[PDB]
């Protein structure tokens, strides 16, 4: 609570005390490496009392943020770009589904608008690429659209697929195996059946190769680079 | 990696000290 | 109050009202907060024994010049 | 050992951990300014417990060297008139707080700053007997109520509100100072015990006592000068206006008390026509301008007005009955004016209009808030088995026992004042309802019901039994009443 | 010499207390603050054995990710945030393009259709501000605006601009002079003579303007100070004490862009 706080800015100021202590020693030595540009970002940002909680058989890319409460079911993925923040509520994300490139998920940060809604994620649900599912709750085995706009208050049941440049208003419930696309987002047709095992061969697939790239993308930081950087 | 290797740095640096050491001893002794 | 925890306290106020005069957060430099209570402490005890030495040295003249008024007479 | 140190401290403390507060912790400002006040209350009524009202002497002081050579320092101290003060200041800024509770996002931290920084201004006013110093933290107020009028005012007219309130105080305020100055020239000090044991001259007399009085008939609204009140009371947050007539209008009637009656014993005497002949005046014209308005705080205000210009004829009349009654209807409308200010600003609040012309038929909807309405009305109205009556009624009878013809002036005004006031409740909250303008509209949640309870219990307290508030300043009012005669 | 031993041994003594208060602190906190590390994040990367074959003129981004087989032509740029990804299917970026910022290329497994072809980008190309490119296969001198949603199985033409903020749906062909955008295909208009030169100065606009972003994001640390004190010092002028003292201060050529990128 209030008192957990203020230790933890106890802390920040024993460790920035620390931290100039160590910058003035390296200094005083007449080495001056600590004034470098280095990216200083973190793939799983937190707050005070939140600490994103990942499965240990999940993927995150390097390039994702995630910040809050966000968890991570197992198997799911969590592509480059995507900008999965959880801070004011939780944002379950379910076990087996994928956030694809260059996506993102609110948690509706200012509480003026009503109350903040978390953030559900079903299981093998295969998120679109550019997804801004602005804090909505979306049940398992569905399929998202590329550039969808998914607003707060929305619940996407199962089989629910979501055409591409979907921009479906806030509180407005998908039918399942039914498609909605269009501004807004309108009913077009109902979803058939090679499309919904479509859908989660895709979610395999992509989990498959989701466990290719942290097989490949945890490799050692090759050194030769390490010191092509330097030496210039 | 043994000496800091400036020869104008290291005179600030004992000045330094010895101001400080000066102003303990002046709060000291006095 | 013992003329040192108001000196303390007030030498970390003016601390953190310069940081945070600035557009900074408060609590920046913690070691520049404590030498600033430390020096808001002895000015406020010199400041003290100052106003006692004022007063102490101030009456032995105002009798000086009371009593060279009154040889009027 | 409760004493009156810790009484101003608590709330320096509290503002001092308030500016430390980043803006983003909203949930806590509120609580630790809300917690703050009321240990300020709690620590004002234990000081009724150990009051002790036996002594003519001051009770508990404390005394903090001012000059070099002690010649004038801070001397704390209440007798038996500046207690009840005290405790209402600590009481109605709690209820600030609480009435400004649901908007404190846009207000920040800085709206608590300036109510609680004038809360132990005001603390600090009553209970100094040293005479300067309390001409310091007289006119220490200026600024607290410059801001909550000014930076958190209703409309964009506030500017020239805000100007005349300021200039119209400071004009008096150095006059009065001009006259500290005389005095301390002349006599030597300004602390009170020894300044009231001085012989003064009866030519020197007449001017000092003007002097005092062209301030403190700024402060009491008097016929020359009460145009200040309306327009710059009519123009402030509900939160900040409701202070304005609940401590900020009692400086000048109580620095009448403390300052002048027992000060100039020769003068008031000579001046008591010239008194009578402002008040009785004032509640005629006051009162008669009232009717003829539209917006819904002026006629409250304009009411306000009425009963202080009443009360300062109960006050100068001398009589150990004349000053209790005075003293009791201060109380009384302290506590009536603020309820009825916070009545009609929860109105504003919810419609913004302040025009009497909108609303109507209030009584088909939010029911609470019309009984509620309805019996601060009453007390307004002055009936009896209200706090007001006792208050009122020792002002006629002091008034009559000296004179005769300012009794009947004074008891017009309280004739008078069923003709606005029951206007006004018939007007707003008993009339055709109209969907035209009033389209939708809640009633009274648990904030503002409970805000007004302590308020109507004090009311019926003081009303039905007002013994322990007479009983506990007897001796002072006996004390201020005999001074400079012997006979 | 020996002064400086005695100082440079001091200096390890306050790193170490230092470094030991630092851990204090971050004790008290719980261990509730997770620590930077370090990068991570590595351009061009292998996806599974097939490395990307970039040029020696293309800019990429130190942001972005550009992995699997991508075949990037001369002239070329990759900006910041953007995401090649070729990890099924080859990416071949052609000459004089400008994947610009916070853009999204990806193909489809080979199977989103049955007769799924590799993303294939021509010459002169510009794409815009986060545009998405799913399994497109845009040609030479060929606009598309910014946050486009290019599906699978669409061709754009020569010329063919797709208007900003499209959805250009599945296997959607573009004629050569024609303006597409909104939700639906929705042609707007034709092509302008106007319009058809500022595609052109645009693109070779981009061009002379990528290679001050590839110098500035690959200088090295010992340069980069260098380059930041030097700025420090000339940022304000003094013509006063400049004409007294007979001197004149000329900013340095590292300090100057080249006159191509100027208004
Ligand atoms: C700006 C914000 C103000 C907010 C607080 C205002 C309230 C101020 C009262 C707080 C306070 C400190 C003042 C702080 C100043 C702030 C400095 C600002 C810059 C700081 C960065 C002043 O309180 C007392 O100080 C005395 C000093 O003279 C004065 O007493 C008059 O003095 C006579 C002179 O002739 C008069 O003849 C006479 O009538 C009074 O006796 C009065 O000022 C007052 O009584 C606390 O008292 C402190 O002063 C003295 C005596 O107690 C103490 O030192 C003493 O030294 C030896 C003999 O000196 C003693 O042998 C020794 O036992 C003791 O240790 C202190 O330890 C402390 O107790
Ligand atoms: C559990 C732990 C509890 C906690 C333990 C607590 C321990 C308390 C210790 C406190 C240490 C106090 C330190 C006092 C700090 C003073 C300020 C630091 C001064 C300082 O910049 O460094 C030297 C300078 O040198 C002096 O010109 C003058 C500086 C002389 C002063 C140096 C004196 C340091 C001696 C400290 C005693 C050594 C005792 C060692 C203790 C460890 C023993 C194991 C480096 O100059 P520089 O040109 O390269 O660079 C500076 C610097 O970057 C900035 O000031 C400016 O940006 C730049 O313009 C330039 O001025
Ligand atoms: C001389 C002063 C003495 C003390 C003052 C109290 C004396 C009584 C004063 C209040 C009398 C009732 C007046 C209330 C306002 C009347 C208009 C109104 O607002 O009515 C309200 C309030 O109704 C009431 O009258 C409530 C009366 C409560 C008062 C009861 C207490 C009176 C005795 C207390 C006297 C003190 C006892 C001695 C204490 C020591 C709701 O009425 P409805 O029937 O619901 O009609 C509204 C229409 N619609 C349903 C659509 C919403
Ligand atoms: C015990 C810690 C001493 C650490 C001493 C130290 O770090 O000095 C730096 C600071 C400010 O100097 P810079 O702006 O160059 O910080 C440059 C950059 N922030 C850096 O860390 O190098 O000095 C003070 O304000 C303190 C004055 C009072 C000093 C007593
Ligand atoms: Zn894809």
């Amino acid at each position: 609570g209030t008192l957990g706080r203020a230790f933890y800015s106890v802390g920040f100021w024993i460790r920035e005390t620390g931290q100039a202590l160590d910058r003035l020693g390296c200094r005083l030595q007449g080495k001056n490496y600590f004034r470098e540009q280095l990216s200083r970002h973190r793939t799983l940002m937190n707050v005070f009392d939140k600490a994103p909680i990942v499965d240990k058989e999940a993927f995150v890319a390097p390039s994702a943020s995630v910040i809050g409460d966000v968890h991570i079911g197992r198997g799911s993925s969590i592509w480059y770009g995507c900008v999965l923040r959880g801070d004011v509520n939780t944002v379950s994300v379910g076990s087996g589904t994928n956030i694809q490139d260059n996506s993102l998920v609110h948690v509706a940060k200012s509480n003026l608008s009503g109350k903040v809604h978390p953030t559900i994620i079903g299981d093998n649900v295969t998120i679109g690429h550019s997804a801004v599912l602005h804090g909505c709750t979306v049940e398992d085995e569905t399929f998202i659209g590329m550039g969808a706009t998914l607003l707060d208050g929305v619940v996407v049941e199962k089989h629910g697929m979501v055409a591409a440049g979907a921009l479906v208003r806030q509180n407005t419930r998908i039918p399942s195996g039914e498609v909605w696309g269009g501004n807004p987002a309108r009913f077009l047709r109902k979803l058939t059946d090679e499309e919904i095992a479509f859908i989660s061969q895709s979610a395999t697939n992509y989990s498959n190769l989701a466990q290719a790239h942290a097989a490949e993308n945890a490799k050692p930081l090759n050194v030769i680079e390490f010191e092509k950087v330097l030496r210039k | 990696p043994k000496v800091s290797e400036d020869k104008n740095r290291n005179y600030a640096v004992v000045a330094g000290v010895v101001a400080i050491v000066g102003s303990i001893g002046w709060y000291l002794k006095a | 109050i013992s003329a040192t925890m108001v000196g303390a306290l007030l030498g970390l106020g003016t601390q953190m009202y310069s940081n945070a005069l600035r557009k900074l957060p408060y609590m920046r430099h913690p070691w520049e907060h404590v030498v600033g209570m430390g020096l808001g402490a002895v000015f406020a005890n010199q400041l003290v024994k100052w106003d006692v030495k004022l007063k102490e040295d101030l009456d032995v003249m105002l009798a000086k010049a009371r009593a060279a008024n009154e040889r009027r007479y | 050992y409760f004493n009156l140190s810790g009484l101003i401290l608590c709330p320096v403390l509290g503002s001092i951990i308030l500016l430390f507060i980043p803006n983003s912790r909203i949930r806590l400002i509120r609580l630790i300014g809300l917690c703050a006040s009321l240990i300020t209350f709690l620590y004002s009524l234990v000081l009724w417990i150990q009051f002790d009202s036996s002594t003519a002497k001051f009770q508990f002081v404390e005394s903090l060297r001012w000059l070099p050579y002690e010649n004038i320092n801070f001397y704390l101290g209440i007798d038996g008139i500046s207690l009840f003060f005290v405790i209402l200041t600590t009481f109605l800024i709690p209820i600030c707080i609480l009435v400004g509770w649901s908007g404190m996002r846009s207000y920040g931290k800085e709206y608590i700053i300036a109510f609680l920084i004038c809360e132990f201004l005001m603390i600090a006013v009553f209970c100094m007997l040293d005479l300067l110093l309390f001409y310091v933290f007289f006119e220490s107020v200026l600024i607290p109520m410059f801001i909550i009028i000014g930076v958190w005012g209703s409309r964009q007219r506030k500017i020239k509100a805000a100007y005349q309130f300021f200039l119209y105080t400071l004009l008096g305020s150095l006059f009065m100072l001009l006259a500290i100055l005389l005095i301390l020239f002349q006599t030597g000090t300004t602390d009170l015990q020894i300044l009231l044991t001085t012989e003064f001259s009866e030519r020197r007399q007449i001017f000092l006592w003007i002097a005092f009085f062209a301030s403190f008939a700024v402060k009491v609204p008097m016929v020359p000068v009460h145009i200040w009140l309306p327009e710059a009371h009519v123009e402030a947050p509900t939160a900040g206006s409701v202070i304005l007539a609940g401590i900020l209008l009692k400086f000048g009637t109580y620095g009448f008390l403390r300052f002048s009656i027992p000060m100039f014993p020769e003068a008031t005497l000579c001046f008591t026509p010239f008194i009578y002949t402002l008040s009785a005046i004032a509640i005629i014209y006051t009162s008669l301008t009232t009717l003829r308005q539209i917006d819904l705080k002026k006629i409250i205000a304009y009411s306000s007005v009425a009963h202080m210009n009443l009360v300062t004829i109960g006050m100068f009349s001398l009589n150990i009955q004349g000053i209790g009654g005075s003293i009791l209807l201060m109380l009384s409308h302290g506590l009536v004016s603020s309820a009825l200010f916070l009545c009609v600003g929860v109105l504003y609040d919810r419609h913004k209009t302040r025009l009497v012309r909108y609303y109507g038929g209030l009584v088909s909807t939010m029911p609470n808030f019309s009984t509620i309405f309805f019996f601060f009305t009453l007390a307004n109205m002055s009936l009896p088995g209200t706090s007001s009556f006792i208050g009122e009624f020792l002002i006629l009878v002091g008034a009559f026992q000296r004179n005769s013809l300012v009794a009947t002036l004074a008891a017009l005004g309280m004739i008078l004042g069923a003709a606005y006031s029951l206007w006004l409740y018939n007007r707003v909250v008993s009339g055709n309802l109209k969907p035209d303008f009033l389209h939708k509209f809640s009633d009274l949640n648990g904030r503002e019901v409970f805000i007004f309870i302590p308020f109507l219990v004090g009311l019926v307290w003081m009303g039905v039994y007002p013994k322990v508030f007479l009983d506990c300043m007897h001796t002072s009012v006996s004390n201020l009443v005999q001074h400079g005669k012997f006979h | 010499g020996t002064l400086g031993r005695a100082i440079y041994t001091v200096g390890n003594w306050i790193r170490g207390t230092g470094q030991a208060l630092d851990r204090v602190g971050s004790l008290l906190q719980g261990s509730h603050r997770i620590e930077e590390h370090l990068s991570r994040h590595r351009t061009l990367m292998n996806v599974f054995d097939k490395s990307p074959l970039v040029d020696k003129d293309v800019f990429v981004a130190p942001s972005a990710s550009v992995i699997g087989d991508v075949q990037i032509g001369k002239g070329s740029s990759i900006w910041y945030g953007c995401v090649l990804r070729g990890d099924v299917n080859n990416i071949s970026v052609g000459s004089g393009t400008n994947i610009q910022d916070n853009t999204l290329v990806h193909v489809a497994k080979t199977n989103i259709s049955g007769k799924v072809l590799p993303t294939l980008i021509g010459d002169n190309v510009t794409v815009g501000h986060s545009a998405v490119i799913h399994g497109c296969t845009v040609e030479d001198d060929a606009f598309v605006g910014m946050g486009a949603t290019l599906l699978d199985g669409v061709v754009v033409e020569k010329h063919a601009m797709v208007a900003a903020g499209s959805l250009v749906k599945q296997n959607t062909r573009i004629p050569s002079g024609e303006v597409w955008g909104g939700n639906p295909a929705k042609f707007m208009r034709k092509l302008t003579d106007e319009e058809i030169v500022y595609i052109s100065q645009s693109a070779k606009n981009y061009i002379n303007l990528a290679q001050i972003h590839a110098s500035e994001n690959s200088k090295s640390f010992e340069q980069i100070e260098v380059e930041r004190a030097l700025r420090k010092k000339y940022a304000r002028k003094d013509e006063d004490y400049d004409s007294m003292l007979g001197i004149t201060r000329e900013t340095p050529p590292e300090l100057i862009l080249p006159d191509n990128v100027l208004p």
